[PDB]
């Protein structure tokens, strides 16, 4: 899922 | 060099009328599909002005009103909205080979 | 804001060499070749030659190869044309012009000087 | 004439369910196996590292085969040269001969496991179904055969040319036949001869390539090496 | 285990030796080795248990397509033919150059006049263009 | 917190396609802006 | 056994990489590598595991 | 280790000073001793710029  | 000729020697039209110029070449001007054809406009008391190039019917100093057409030995110029400030001598130009000769031209007129 | 200034007209007597000039303005003069044209009538125009302003290379119309030469004053941003042995058949409006490429590989005459004339 | 070689680049990837391989979930051996549970942990880690290295060698190789630019591939490529290597616009006629002559078992993945199952022929004898008894797993290849075909079509389109200096920047984009004549002049054959013999050269070249249709036998050493790469993988699992 | 590792290190050291005597001590024409951008100077430094190399490289961008010719010849004299050295003959697209053809580098686009420094004489070939007038090498 | 993983296809970067031409001249691809 | 084979394949892949960047992408002047007849264009195709 | 860290540093400083350049043919005998920037320009002309 899209980066932290 | 390629001899260029044009017809009719002059053309007269009503205002807002479509108008065209036919231009013939003694030999084709296409080399590598480049075409090398330029059209010019001139009025008394001033230098000729560039209008179009065979792939530029807008730009090269003009509105989309001046449409070049054709390939090989046959070319034409097409203006759908003629106005009285379009009365000018017009000239086909060969850029393909030296001397780079060009036609004697034709004159647009408003009736 | 590009302009092509030119020298005044003159009624030169035959057999005299004639020098004509055109000065560029509003652009770097050395990046464009100069074109020269002769006009004797509204329907009679012909190419004279072309001059690179950076390398000095030229091409000429075959009829003027023994009569015309061209030079540049890079500090005056100006180009010159000289024509040997004037005759009455040379009366014309002379025009300098700036080379351009609106279309890929198609030479275009672009801006023109207002013209000058010789008789 | 033509010569051929096979250069292996990968090992089939395998993992093992170490708990399942040692015992089948009987509870007595599960209790006993816990005393040795750290051996299986070492086994799994070692195989995992080996498989990661196989994936990296593949990606590194494909990063260099790619060309930044190429000609499109069309039929009639090479003019009078026959060019049977062209894709059947796919893989290629030569790749199909090579894969069909090879005796390797049909791949899993799709449908895979349902060819282990009773919903299929009684004649299956695949070691691939035996993977689901023994706890083996053969991992799928990293690239997908379609992308692999695309990478080698890019190499075919980079030909014509490699000359004219550099070739690490500009792309010549000239006919294949023209690049051949430059290569022939690059080995000391004079240009005068090359222009006189152009049709003769094309015919001799085509005869050399025509022999490739008969080249796939075990008497061809390069082919034999392909066959034994397959045999080594099968034997390790058996 | 130590015997196996020792052998692989020795082979790896042989590879390092070859790169120092090619990629560090000279420009390389190979491609392949080093970064994928031709080759220009490379450097090497110490690292634990080995050498660490850095390779400067050249990466092209903003590619354009142009018309080009295999070579040029005099139409008046079929035995005079030239071909570019380490570059290409392209149709001119530059306002500075009056000449119909121009020379450019093989790694970078920039037109220049065709002169004898950029050409070599070659045997005539059917694909060479016929120049009806102006070529400087030979002038005639 | 973050959501679900996304299935995706591995991209294939296509090479620049230079048109093949016949006859006495040819199309040439050349860079205009090198970078180190 | 797998660790040994994996290593030899990696080294073999390095050889393949060099041939693509010499023998496929260029004419070679080196003799001894390719068929023994100078060099002229070479081609490469996919094969099982290589 | 066999070499000591200092001698290793000396060996790679010698490589740094051999650059500029390996051109001008050979370079297995004579040493050009030219500025680094000059050797870069020769390398750039060696790739067709
Ligand atoms: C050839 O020269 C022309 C003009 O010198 C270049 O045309 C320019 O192209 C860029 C690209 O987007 C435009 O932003 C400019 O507006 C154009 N200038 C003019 C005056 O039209 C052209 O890029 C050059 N090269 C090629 C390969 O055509
Ligand atoms: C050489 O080119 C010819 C066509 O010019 C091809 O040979 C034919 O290929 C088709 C397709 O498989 C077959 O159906 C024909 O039977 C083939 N004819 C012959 C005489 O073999 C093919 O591209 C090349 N053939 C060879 C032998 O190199
Ligand atoms: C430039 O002119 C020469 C002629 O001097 C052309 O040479 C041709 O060469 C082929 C050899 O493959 C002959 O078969 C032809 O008969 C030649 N043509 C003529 C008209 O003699 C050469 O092709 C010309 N270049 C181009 C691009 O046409
Ligand atoms: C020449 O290439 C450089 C890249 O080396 C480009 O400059 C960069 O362009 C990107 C475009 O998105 C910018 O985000 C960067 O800020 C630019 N500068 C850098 C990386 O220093 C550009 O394409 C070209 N630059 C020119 C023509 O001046
Ligand atoms: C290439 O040139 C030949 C010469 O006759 C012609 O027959 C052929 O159609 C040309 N190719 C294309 C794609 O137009």
């Amino acid at each position: 899922d899209t980066p932290s | 060099d390629i001899v260029l000729t044009q017809s009719p020697a002059s053309l007269a039209v009503s205002l807002g009328q479509r108008a065209t110029i036919s231009c013939r070449a003694s030999e084709s001007v296409d080399n590598y599909g480049i075409s090398f054809m330029n059209w010019f406009q001139q009025k008394p008391g001033q230098p000729p002005k560039l209008l179009i190039s065979a792939t530029s019917n807008q730009g090269s100093g003009v509105p989309a009103r001046f449409i070049g057409s054709g390939s090989g030995t046959d070319f034409s110029l097409n203006i759908h909205p003629v106005e009285e400030d379009d009365t000018a001598m017009y000239f086909c130009q060969q850029s393909k080979e030296v001397p780079r000769t060009f036609g004697g031209g034709t004159k647009l007129e408003i009736k | 804001q590009v302009q092509l200034q030119q020298s005044g007209p003159e009624l030169v007597r035959p057999g005299v060499s004639v020098k004509i000039s055109c000065k560029g303005s509003g652009y770097t003069f050395t990046d464009y070749a100069i074109h020269w044209v002769k006009q004797s009538h509204a329907k009679s125009l012909e190419w004279i030659g072309v001059f690179s302003t950076y390398y000095g290379n030229t091409n000429y119309n075959q009829k003027f190869k023994g009569r015309a030469t061209m030079t540049v004053d890079k500090s005056s941003s100006t180009a010159y044309m000289e024509l040997a042995r004037l005759t009455s058949e040379d009366s014309a409006i002379y025009y300098c012009a700036r080379k351009s490429y609106y279309v890929d590989y198609v030479d275009a005459m672009d801006y023109w000087g207002q013209g000058t004339s010789v008789t | 004439g033509v010569t051929q070689e096979y250069i292996q680049t990968t090992i089939q990837k395998v993992t093992v369910d170490c708990k399942q391989y040692v015992c089948n979930g009987f509870q007595k051996c599960e209790q006993l196996l816990r005393e040795y549970g750290q051996f299986c942990s070492k086994i799994n880690q070692a195989l995992h590292g080996a498989n990661l290295r196989q994936d990296d060698s593949v990606r590194n190789l494909f990063a260099s085969v790619k060309s930044s630019q190429s000609s499109p591939i069309i039929p009639g490529f090479g003019g009078d040269f026959n060019l049977t290597l062209l894709e059947p616009v796919a893989r290629s006629a030569i790749e199909d001969l090579l894969f069909d002559k090879v005796t390797i078992a049909d791949p899993g993945y799709m449908q895979g496991y349902d060819d282990c199952m009773q919903q299929g022929p009684a004649s299956a004898r695949d070691l691939i179904c035996a993977q689901y008894v023994a706890g083996y797993k053969v991992l799928p290849p990293l690239m997908d055969v379609n992308m692999e075909a695309a990478y080698t079509s890019s190499l075919l389109g980079s030909i014509a040319g490699v000359g004219w200096t550099a070739g690490l920047s500009s792309f010549a984009a000239i006919p294949f036949a023209q690049s051949i004549f430059y290569r022939l002049n690059g080995v000391g054959i004079t240009q005068q001869v090359l222009s006189e013999n152009q049709k003769l050269i094309a015919n001799k070249f085509n005869q050399a390539l025509g022999a490739m249709q008969t080249g796939f036998t075990t008497t061809n050493e390069a082919f034999h090496k392909v066959q034994d790469a397959v045999n080594n993988n099968a034997q390790a699992l058996s | 285990q130590q015997l196996v590792r020792s052998e692989s290190a020795a082979l790896s050291a042989q590879l390092a030796k070859d790169k120092v005597n090619e990629c560090v001590k000279a420009q390389s024409k190979r491609s392949g080795f080093c970064g994928q951008g031709t080759h220009i100077v490379s450097f090497v430094v110490n690292a634990p248990n080995g050498l660490y190399f850095m390779h400067v490289g050249y990466y092209p961008s903003n590619h354009i397509e142009v018309v080009s010719a295999y070579g040029l010849c005099d139409a008046a004299n079929p035995t005079n033919c030239i071909a570019p050295v380490n570059g290409y003959f392209i149709k001119t697209n530059n306002t500075r150059i009056v000449d119909e053809w121009s020379y450019t580098g093989s790694s970078f686009y920039a037109p220049e006049p065709i002169t004898s420094l950029n050409t070599k004489y070659v045997a005539p070939q059917v694909t060479y263009q016929n120049i009806s007038t102006n070529l400087p090498p030979p002038l005639l | 917190v973050p959501g679900e993983m996304r299935l995706a296809s591995i991209a294939f970067n296509h090479p620049i396609q230079v048109d093949q031409l016949n006859s006495s001249y040819f199309k040439l691809s050349i860079p205009t802006n090198f970078s180190f």
